[PDB]
DNA sequence: CGGGAATTCC
DNA sequence: CGGGAATTCCC
């Protein structure tokens, strides 16, 4: 029956929110399993359908309780400031949103915005002429949310709707939400990737310097890690000393002593940057080892 | 027109004028906006020191016969039309991009400025900011040419000096303006001061081709080149903008020596040279090795 | 569909 | 204020 399912999920981290002074066409929110060679977009679907139908989709507040948001989703097929709605053929009951971007509203404006956006959810619909009464509440619910809506992480809310006879859509459905998406810019949200590193070949024990180049990272919430656990884990860091974090985009440290008791042939392990709180990561960088001499 | 002739009336004696004794440190001072709310800077003197850092000091010459004189520090461009620069100079006794000090001529003719700083106005103001000052009659050379050819160096400025004298009589003449050795903002990547902060190894075979890493301060990839200059030789590495990791790191390849292997190794200095103006940086210690070392 | 300059804020 | 970093804009 009223069942909906997000087939492909939106890339969680990597899409750069764009400011209005930047333009409406810098791209469309990609998908998790979307890479070069073959792109992929935030597709949803409907099982046990009832024929042709639409799918309103707006940006909600990351806070689990699905609520609005100041960042108005923008794109070709978008209600100017708000929801982007598409349709589906009788058979193809799955919607895919290629061109889909997000408008980043400034901190100094996420105020007058959200409030105004609220006025519409009120004054706009239902009887017109909103009374000074609501006005007060509007101003409340607005500011009474400013400090509980991460201006850098949003979730899509795919809300499907059918036609309730008389030839008119209005029959709601089960609006499901897409796992959060971190603004590719917000200091604490991008993807902890790693451009490249200095000396590739390590050593053996635990104490070797190597110049590592990376992407913007904060003075903490950062720490290098290497491993290869076909077992029940195994880790090792490098240097939690900030002094070595060169202007956000670089870190130099000393190789940790792997419990490589077996000083036999050379063993190559995995290496990848991680975030403390967020617990991000990077790709498989090859860090080989060698027999001391 | 001409009042008097070259009568030996003055005679190699009068004719007062001023002079910068200590220029304001070229580049290193972070201009600030009226957004960062500030009033006092820290500008130093061209040749200061992390220790007893000197300061912008100037004196007067031929101030004899004078009772009290007033100085007029103000910001103007850096080329021919030294128009009144939009950035206003803030600090003590600075009203509108201008500072004044009723320094007693005779009894110690010299003023060392302390809390002194600049204020950089956003670009979408620049012009109007020049109009405002204009209106308030501010232009040590009256040459305001707006709307046509602009391009104002929002990173550098010259602080003009207009020193007005005063005698008992009603003959308050004015000396001639003095310009400063251009000041460059530290916050600008293009004109900041260059500085390496670390490097891979200190020794590399003269065979070259060796790849070395390096950290630095924000530099412009599309305009910078690391060198291995020295007495008798000057060979600069090679790499591409692609190896300029986010303005704070370089991955270059040590160029071979000037064809040499003669016995034991010879040390050389390495530093950065901006492919635009030349400004070099504090050189770092590096060493070349005489080819291989086949032995026990 | 990224890089980094220009501004603000802590 | 210094010194750094987050934020908004402009190529």
């Amino acid at each position: 029956g009223p069942y909906l399912v997000i087939v492909e999920q939106p890339k969680q981290r990597g899409f750069r929110f764009r400011y209005g002074c930047e333009g409406p066409s810098h791209g469309g929110l990609p998908g998790a399993s979307s890479e070069k060679g073959r792109k992929t977009y935030p597709t949803v679907k409907i099982c046990n359908y009832e024929g042709p139908a639409k799918i309103e989709v707006d940006l909600v507040t990351h806070s689990d309780p699905p609520r609005a948001h100041a960042h108005s989703l923008v794109g070709k097929q978008c209600s100017e400031l708000g929801i982007c709605a598409v349709s589906v053929g009788p058979k193809d009951m799955t919607a895919q949103f290629n061109n889909l971007g997000v408008l980043h509203v400034t901190k100094k404006n996420m105020m007058g915005t959200m409030i105004q956006k609220l006025q519409r959810q009120r004054l706009r619909s239902r009887p017109q002429g909103l009374t000074e009464a609501e006005q007060r509440e509007l101003e409340q619910e607005a500011k009474e949310l400013k400090k509980v809506m991460d201006l850098s992480i949003v979730r899509l809310r795919f809300s499907a709707f059918l036609r309730d006879s008389d030839g008119s859509f209005s029959l709601p459905l089960k609006p499901v939400i897409s796992q959060p998406i971190h603004d590719s810019k917000s200091p604490g949200a991008s993807n902890l990737k790693i451009s490249r590193m200095d000396k590739t070949a390590g050593s053996v024990r635990g104490g070797d310097e190597v110049y590592l180049l990376c992407d913007k990272v904060q003075k903490d919430d950062i720490e290098v890690r290497f491993y290869e656990d076909d077992e029940n884990g195994w880790q090792a860091f490098g240097d939690f000393s900030p002094t070595d974090v060169h202007k956000q985009y670089a870190i130099v440290f000393r190789t940790p002593p792997y419990h490589k008791m077996k000083i036999e042939r050379p063993v190559t392990v995995f290496l990848q940057l991680k975030r403390k709180r967020g617990g991000d990561v990077s790709d498989s960088k090859q860090f080989t080892y060698y027999p001391l001499v | 027109s001409c009042t008097l002739g070259r009568l030996v009336s003055p005679g190699p004696c009068p004719r007062p004028y001023l002079v910068i004794t200590e220029q304001p440190k070229q580049r290193g001072m972070r201009f600030r906006y009226e957004c960062e709310g500030r009033s006092a800077g820290s500008i130093l003197g061209e040749s200061s020191t992390e220790a007893s850092k000197t300061q912008p000091a100037i004196e007067l010459r031929d101030c004899g016969g004078l009772r009290e004189v007033e100085v007029t520090a103000c910001l103007v461009w850096k080329d021919w039309p030294h128009r009144v620069h939009p950035h206003s100079l803030v600090g003590k006794d600075c009203t509108d991009g201008v500072c004044r000090v009723r320094l007693r001529p005779h009894v110690s003719p010299r003023h060392s400025f302390n809390n002194l700083g600049i204020q950089c106005v956003r670009k979408k103001e620049i012009e109007a900011a020049i109009e405002r000052k204009i209106q308030l009659g501010i232009d040590p050379y009256n040459a305001g040419s707006l709307k046509n050819h602009q391009e104002v160096d929002m990173n550098v400025v010259r602080i003009c000096f207009q020193a007005s004298y005063r005698d008992q009589q009603g003959h308050l003449h004015r000396m001639d303006p003095i310009l400063s050795e251009p000041v460059y903002d530290k916050k600008s990547t293009n004109t900041s001061e260059l500085r390496i902060c670390r490097i891979n190894k200190e020794s590399g075979p003269c065979t070259g081709g060796e790849e070395l890493y390096l950290l630095c301060d924000k530099v412009q990839k599309e305009d910078i080149s690391v060198v291995f200059s020295t007495a008798s030789w000057e060979g600069r590495a090679d790499f591409s903008q692609a190896d300029v990791h986010r303005q704070i790191a370089i991955v270059f390849k040590t160029p071979p020596y000037e064809d040499l292997e003669i016995s034991e190794p010879v040390t050389v200095n390495v530093f950065l040279q901006r492919l635009t103006d030349g400004v070099c940086s504090e050189p770092l210690p590096f060493t070349y090795l005489p080819r291989d070392h086949d032995s026990y």
